[PDB]
């Protein structure tokens, strides 16, 4: 990004946000961070709400098939979940019974 | 399982893509204008001085 | 400038996406060549993987055929005999047998031989105008006369020998079993085999689950390369733009 | 993937032909010698050279009873009952001149594509006709040329796709040099215009 004007910057800057809102409707803690972000002059609550972002999904995991702590190269796990059930639900086939 | 999986990857992979083009994007400008300033104090340093 | 400043973001994007993959991998690349060969080393393990991958879906499929088995009514060839049990007015032997004890169970296996999973039916000539008909059976059906609820010891020639049982089968015929361990008769303690089956064949499962995983990752290892080599190598490994820049 | 997949069946063709051991098809070795041990012959081998067209009877014929020792005599086997633990769990031995082998004891009757054998008293036994019988074998040479065939395709289907491969990757090959070399002018325009002007 450090070969760009500010105008795109802020562009990509507020439709962002405009998922955001939507994506974090429900949670309270998020959402009140989010809120105290929007102020150009206090830069380090973006960092903040990054944090927070990332702790709670750090909590969601669900270790018990996944170890990763980073939610971002957990994305591959999940990924590789996905394709191996899809090649376990092939077929048997073996019926006969009373 | 499938549906579950499906379901925590859509929402991590969403959620984890929005906050990070909106954090990383105003940092960015900050570093931007910050070279901005810095600029132009040396210029007109530059001419001042001369 | 003007050139340098137009070709920077894209090795710029090019060299992020680059770091990602190789870090991503234990091995770190430096030229395309070099991706080249880590491309081939990958398919190496991929048909390593999936050859062991394989050979233990051949032993999990084994076990399941042997569990099954062991399984109903009165664990047999069941998928005819428990009509062709039905169809004449007759009880399946192993039925009759299914309480015998452990003791008497190796003794009686090895007694009975291959007609251990025949059928009791008191008169044989009833059937003589069915068996014709007979076109869905297993290869080798045995037949048996007596009485189905207080069965006798069918005639047999029999002499026990240590660890062993004789019996003349027919004039100028002689058949010799040895004891067998874990028979069919005395089906209470065979559902202890088939326990021990299924604790045998959750190790399997278990050790296949990971093997798949690991097929899979390495399958999207390759993809995640190709993708790369795709949109990537106009100017994959070329020279940093900012220091030239800032020179 | 599909040339390692080609290989892979091909290793199994392989190995089902090299479970012909001897002669064209394993015999068991161990009962040899337990014919050796008593005066008389392996009962296949008795039968081995019957027409294939009755094959199939014989053996739907004996039944279990098909790998079996012809022991005219039934008085050295008692004595050495007691000392056979190496023997199959189920050995069969019949009475019968191994040089002139007449029929055995069946009371059988021929039934559509089956038999009925009356074994004992209170006991009859039922088989339809197999495939592959242990009887009339003649080495059974055209099965193991059946499988020659099928294993001689996967060997030529291994190599085309084998042959396919390396094309492909020499290929590959000429496109990295290509990239490695001249991708910097790769669809530039003409300069000999721009001299010109």
């Amino acid at each position: 990004l450090a070969y760009m004007e500010g105008g795109a910057l802020r562009s990509m800057s507020d439709k962002a946000l405009g998922a955001l809102r939507l994506a974090v409707a429900d949670n309270e803690h998020l959402r009140d961070a989010l809120r105290l972000s929007e102020d150009p002059k206090r830069p380090e609550r973006k960092v903040q709400f990054f944090i927070a972002v990332y702790q709670h999904l750090r909590e969601r995991i669900r270790q018990d098939i996944i170890r990763t702590d980073d939610p971002v190269d957990a994305i591959e796990q999940m990924e590789i979940e996905l394709a191996r059930l899809t090649e376990e639900l092939t077929a048997r086939e073996q019926k006969l019974a009373i | 399982a499938i549906r579950v999986t499906q379901s925590d990857r859509d929402l991590f992979k969403h959620l984890i893509t929005e906050a990070t083009s909106y954090v990383s994007a105003d940092y960015m400008r900050h570093a931007n204008e910050r070279r901005t300033h810095l600029d132009e104090a040396l210029a007109l340093r530059g001419e001042l001085f001369g | 400038i003007q050139s340098l400043t137009a070709r920077a973001p894209v090795w710029l994007a090019a060299q992020d996406t680059l770091n990602q993959l190789c870090e991503q991998s234990g091995e770190t690349l430096a030229s395309s060549n070099d991706v080249t060969e880590y491309m081939q080393q990958l398919l190496e393990r991929e048909r390593e993987a999936t050859v062991e991958r394989d050979e233990v879906a051949a032993q999990k499929r084994e076990l399941e055929k042997q569990i099954e088995r062991l399984s109903q009514p009165s664990g047999a060839e069941d998928s005819r005999m428990i009509a062709l049990a039905e169809r004449f007015g007759g009880v399946l032997l192993s039925e009759i047998y299914d309480d015998i004890t452990i003791d008497d169970a190796p003794y009686f296996s090895a007694l009975y031989g291959p007609a251990r999973h025949g059928i009791v039916v008191p008169d044989l000539s009833l059937v003589r105008p069915h068996l014709e008909t007979l076109e869905d059976c297993p290869e080798d059906l045995y037949l048996i006369e007596g009485d189905p609820q207080s069965f006798d010891d069918s005639v047999f020639n029999a002499e026990e020998q240590t660890n062993a049982v004789l019996v003349k089968s027919s004039d100028r015929q002689w058949r010799y079993s040895r004891y067998p361990e874990l028979p069919l008769f005395g089906r209470a303690a065979r559902e202890n085999r088939l326990e021990a089956l299924n604790l045998e064949r959750d190790a399997l499962a278990e050790r296949y689950a990971t093997l798949s995983f690991d097929v899979q990752k390495i399958q999207r290892a390759h993809q995640a390369f190709s993708q790369f080599v795709g949109k990537h190598l106009s100017v994959a490994f070329d020279t940093d733009p900012e220091a030239e820049i800032r020179e």
